[PDB]
């Protein structure tokens, strides 16, 4: 339902397609950046040969896609090519349309606070306009879709991709208001990837601002409606994993899924901090590094609930990035759906202290994963340090990156109550 | 069909014996025979045997393998053994055995068997996975 954004789907689908009919359609499959041993193609196809053959898919270590999944890519086996062309349109036109509720949302409260005056007289090229924010679904879906991430993570056919359609329409119910497709595809985004966990906290505030009710201990409403979030939730979780279990009739996936996410004990490379550090690790000491790391992901949220309470947007994707940067087996389409929501910040473009330097960073790791790849596994010119540095330069670049825009949100929202 | 190979020592006798697949036959020197063995009369048997000229000498087993690795790189590659039937009369059945120590992840769903140009099913298939 718009004029551009059909372009736009018809452009992207066009350019998977060249890819996936293309002689690089291999090679990206094999990138080690775009596929982990959890969104692997060739492991969902493996886990499916394993069924074949009669023996369970997870008695093994290499299979570690969830039952869903299995039933899924059962039916769509054949058809893997124009499924994933779908989700990633299905991606889009969620990210499209929660992005354009959310902008007309915004676009209300600063009228309904321009009408009582609670900014400073001294803003004027500071507040979010219609013409400005017209194209700004727009700019989403293309950010989203006309990315080398997310073409990459399409044509590897990576269930990475999944994961972000799950998250996207997670995101455009809690917009919409769907308290339960909310909690549903909450749910099932947890049951995939088992960091979407920390985004329960963003939904339910923006469902409680969508309802007015305020957030605060002596509300009862309040109360209410987070426990029946959470219980819908919780119940749709459980639901999943015992229907999960019924399509084995066993709980194996339950440990090579959610254990093989918590322990890490592949070390395969990742564009992530997890593989070098846990394959270059002392034995005893170990245990209490993959504690904290895992407790590194839902670490930030809560104090960025409690300092977000009122932009649980911005939160929401503050949070998304942060699970796509600390994360075990990271593949880089997950990071494009962060990325994606980039527009919906581009008006913090006179605070940003340093976006050039950041964006150069990201770009040069980028394009030097393949190459010093190369150079370490099939030249023997370079070593694992090489891709060592290049992950730590990377993930540095997005931290920084997301910090730089955090603090241009709060500073714009300082130059919303004082004057410049 | 005759001119054995020459051993110098005279030996007690010859046992003539299907063995593998071909009627070979064999020199015997019996240790236990005072004859043969004097406490004198040490034994050295001597072999007359060269390389045979290609025109003389048996084809080749009716089976053979050869195993090898494909790929050049990391991180990726193929277990490939060759396995060859050179009877022109008799397909066999034949039992492969492969234990592969779990730091080669294979992915079975690559699991191809030719053996002609075309595709050989295998009879029985039997996989356990390796867990780390
Ligand atoms: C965060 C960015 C950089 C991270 C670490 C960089 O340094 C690690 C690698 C060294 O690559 P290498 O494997 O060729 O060399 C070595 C050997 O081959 C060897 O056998 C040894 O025993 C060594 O000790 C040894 O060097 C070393 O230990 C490195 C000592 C430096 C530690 C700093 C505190 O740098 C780069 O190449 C990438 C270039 C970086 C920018 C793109
Ligand atoms: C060896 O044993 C037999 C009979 O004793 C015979 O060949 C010969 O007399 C013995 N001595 C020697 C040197 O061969």
């Amino acid at each position: 339902m718009a004029a551009p954004l059909v372009l736009v789907l018809v452009v992207a689908v066009t350019v998977r397609a060249a890819l996936f009919r293309s002689s690089l359609a291999e090679f990206i499959s094999e990138r080690v950046e775009v596929v982990s041993p959890l969104s692997s193609w060739k492991r969902v196809v493996e886990g499916l040969s394993l069924l074949d053959l009669g023996v369970s898919p997870y008695s093994g270590a290499v299979f570690h896609e969830t039952p869903l999944i299995i039933y899924l890519f059962h039916f769509l086996i054949d058809y893997a090519e124009l499924v994933f062309m779908i989700t990633d349109a299905l991606t889009a036109i969620a990210l499209y349309f929660a992005i354009q509720d959310f902008n007309k949302v915004v676009f209300k409260k600063q009228k309904l606070l321009l009408e009582l005056d609670q900014y400073a007289p001294d803003v004027a090229e500071l507040i979010r306009t219609p013409m400005e924010m017209r194209y700004i679904p727009l700019k989403v879906a293309l950010f989203y879709l006309l990315n080398p991430y997310t073409i990459l993570s399409c044509v590897a056919k990576s269930t990475c991709a999944i994961n972000n359609t799950l998250i996207a329409f997670f995101i455009l119910t809690t917009i919409k208001g769907s308290a339960f497709l909310s909690a549903i595809f909450l749910a099932l985004a947890t049951y995939q990837s088992l960091y979407p966990l920390t985004l329960f906290v963003p939904g339910l505030l923006y469902l409680l601002q969508r309802q007015y009710i305020p957030v605060k201990m002596k509300s009862k409403a309040f109360w209410i409606f987070s426990w029946e979030y959470a219980m819908m939730y919780v119940g749709s979780l459980v639901v999943i994993i015992c229907l999960s279990f019924f399509l084995l009739s066993s709980w194996d996936f339950i440990p090579a899924v959610y254990g093989f996410i918590l322990s890490v004990p592949d070390l395969t490379p990742n564009i992530g901090l997890f593989w070098y550090f846990f394959a270059e690790m002392f034995e005893h000491f170990s245990l209490f590094f993959v504690c904290v790391f895992q407790i590194n992901v839902f670490f930030y949220t809560i104090p960025l609930a409690i300092k977000l309470k009122e932009h649980p947007i911005f939160f929401m994707f503050i949070q998304i990035a942060v699970i796509a940067i600390f994360k075990s087996y990271p593949t880089v389409g997950d990071v494009a759906l962060y990325m994606a929501f980039f527009p919906v910040w581009n008006h913090l473009y006179r605070f940003l202290r340093n976006i050039f330097v950041l964006t150069c960073i990201i770009i040069v790791c980028s394009l030097l994963f393949p190459v010093l790849w190369h150079l370490w596994i099939y030249a023997g010119s370079a070593n694992s340090n090489f891709f060592y540095a290049i992950t730590l330069t990377f993930n540095v670049g997005q931290i920084l990156l997301i910090s730089d825009y955090f603090y241009a949100f709060l500073r714009r929202e300082y130059y919303l109550t004082h004057g410049l | 069909d005759n001119e054995t190979l020459e051993v110098h020592p005279p030996p007690t006798t010859t046992y003539q014996d299907v063995i593998l697949g071909t009627r070979k036959t064999y020199a015997i020197y019996d240790l236990l025979d005072t004859a043969m063995i004097n406490n004198s009369r040490n034994l050295n048997i001597q072999l007359k045997w060269k390389r045979p000229p290609e025109n003389e000498a048996p084809p080749v087993p009716f089976l053979h393998a050869q195993r090898y690795v494909s790929g050049y790189g990391l991180q990726k590659g193929e277990l490939s053994t060759l396995l060859y039937n050179t009877h022109p009369y008799r397909a066999f059945p034949v039992l492969l055995l492969d234990t592969v120590p779990w730091y080669l992840r294979l992915y079975v769903h690559t699991l191809t068997i030719t053996s002609k140009g075309k595709e050989n099913k295998p009879s029985y298939i039997h996989y356990q996975p390796a867990q780390d």
